[PDB]
């Protein structure tokens, strides 16, 4: 995320990802929801079935922060701030919730991009996701 | 833990498919590069010591009922040999999760994924058996 | 989990000079303050609630040989209808011996608290046994 | 830690420990070894016995590390550069470790200082910490 290195790596494996962000993150969702029950109670609105529209709407939303972030990765605290004030102040969601999604969306990009997810830029993107993560928690700061 | 006749079995089919040299070889390597504090507990023997994880998470995929019985040896090995907090052992358990992912692609489902969940979980837990 | 005959006698001992409302109270209060997320769970009414938690941890301290039956009920509540992750036992165990070691000062020593991180251990994973 | 409202707590707290951050850095040193075996494994040089010299040698560095770092609230990463070095690339510590040892840290404070570690400052010392030992195992970053 933050070293040099690390930047480059996540913007490169990004680039990879392309307009399919969204349907990775909504994956990702699924793969949450069904993995750890616990998380779907953030979701009361949501009918949550496979192929929901509205997961897909959803799954879209967090495709476009993360390429948002991916594009900001100098200040991550200003291009997130307003999620920040939803996550943490409005939703109050438990920080463990954001290592169970981080792990749901690298798993999914695992599915998709096998070749591209090799050992240096899995790490990297463990990093970006962390950073992320402390940013949408940073009302816990 | 507790998984119905259908999840057991499409878990029992997939480690069917699992090369355990290649699987573990890769999940140890993953571990030391994403969180390099294991680097402290540990290359052609990365591939050696991956194999014996992965031959040791298959014992526990074909004893899902009894996984406390099945690991109580290696888990005071951990505890008291090797002195490795348990919080590494849901680390590990997410890494082969997603090494199975890249392995398998497609028919690695988010059906299957949640099943295989239960089932590092349930391992990890009885690797912690004897700590806390 | 595992107490000597020494151990066992200065929990008990301690416990006996606990005020479970006044400890309860400040336990919840300070979980809520430090770990803001728990506010998404829960004023007059902390202090209520802060009782029957450490009513609940009393009964831990004095059925130390089956914390997973004396917390089987309450592991389901708080896993099927509340769906409070695990973690968050662990959290408040530590708060609640925070809490101890500011009420008792120097009686608090070393020992006797690395003897009530033992039990607040084995409280949290008598909770967590229907979760994982 | 990064609020200022947190900062100026930090601040006023640690004006309160004042000379005894040695005496706590050494006694949350030794609750951490007894209350957490496992840590013991870091220390294979030192004579691990309550008034050990070495122990308390070294919660004297530990107690002028923090007493530093409230100093710098600004640039932690900078002030404590050298120390994330040694922890994160030399040692490598595991991260769990630093969440054992501030517990122990918040418990001796309770023990010496119980009207002054109000629920207020409490909240502002744990951020505090856990933005140290991020510094500090920043190599993993
Ligand atoms: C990688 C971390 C995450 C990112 C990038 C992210 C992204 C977003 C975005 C962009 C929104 C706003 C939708 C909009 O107003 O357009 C949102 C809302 C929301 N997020 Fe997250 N999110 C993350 C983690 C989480 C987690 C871990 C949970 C809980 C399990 C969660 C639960 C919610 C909920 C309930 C909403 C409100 C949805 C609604 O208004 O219908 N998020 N998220
Ligand atoms: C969670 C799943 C894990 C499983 C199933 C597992 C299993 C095993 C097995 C089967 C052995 C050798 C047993 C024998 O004596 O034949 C072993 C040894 C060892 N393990 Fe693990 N392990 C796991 C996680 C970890 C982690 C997270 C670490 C920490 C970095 C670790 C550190 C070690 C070390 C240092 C040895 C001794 C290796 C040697 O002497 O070559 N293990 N483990
Ligand atoms: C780890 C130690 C804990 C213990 C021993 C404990 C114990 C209890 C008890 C005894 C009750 C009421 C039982 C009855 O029906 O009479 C309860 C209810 C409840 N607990 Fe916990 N608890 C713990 C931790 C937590 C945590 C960390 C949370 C998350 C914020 C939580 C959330 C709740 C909620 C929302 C209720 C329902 C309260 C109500 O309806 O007023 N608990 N717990
Ligand atoms: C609040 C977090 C911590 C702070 C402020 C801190 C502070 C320090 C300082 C200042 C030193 C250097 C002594 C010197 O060269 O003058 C040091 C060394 C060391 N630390 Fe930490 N430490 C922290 C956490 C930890 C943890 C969690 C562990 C492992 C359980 C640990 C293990 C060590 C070890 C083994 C050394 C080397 C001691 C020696 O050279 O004899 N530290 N620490």
């Amino acid at each position: 995320v933050l070293s040099a290195a690390d930047k480059t790596n996540v913007k490169a494996a990004w680039s990879k990802v392309g307009g399919h962000a969204g349907e990775y993150g909504a994956e990702a969702l699924e793969r949450m929801f069904l993995g750890f029950p616990t998380t779907k109670t953030y979701f009361p609105h949501f009918d949550l079935s496979h192929g929901s529209a509205q997961v897909k709407a959803h799954g879209k939303k967090v495709g476009d922060a993360l390429t948002l972030a991916v594009g900001h990765l100098d200040d991550l605290p200003g291009a997130l701030s307003d999620l920040s004030n939803l996550h943490a102040h409005k939703l109050r969601v438990d920080p463990v919730n954001f290592k169970l999604l981080s792990h749901c969306l690298l798993s999914t990009l695992a599915v998709h991009l096998p070749n591209d997810f090799t050992p240096a830029v899995h790490a990297s993107l463990d990093k970006f996701l962390s950073s992320v993560s402390t940013v949408l928690t940073s009302k816990y700061r | 833990v507790q998984l119905s006749g259908e999840e057991k079995a499409a878990v029992l089919a997939l480690w069917d498919k699992v090369n355990e040299e290649e699987v573990g070889g890769e999940a140890l390597g993953r571990l030391l590069v994403v969180y390099p504090w294991t680097q402290r507990f540990f290359n052609p023997k990365v591939k050696a010591h991956g194999k014996k994880v992965l031959h040791s998470f298959g014992e526990g995929v074909h004893h899902l009922d009894n996984l406390k019985g099945t690991f109580a040896a290696l888990s005071e090995l951990h505890c008291d040999k090797l002195h490795v907090d348990p919080e590494n052992f849901r680390l590990l358990g997410n890494v082969l999760v997603v090494v199975l992912a890249r392995h398998f692609g497609k028919d690695f489902t988010p059906e299957l994924q949640a099943s295989y969940q239960k089932v590092v979980a349930g391992v990890a837990n009885a690797l912690a058996h004897k700590y806390h």
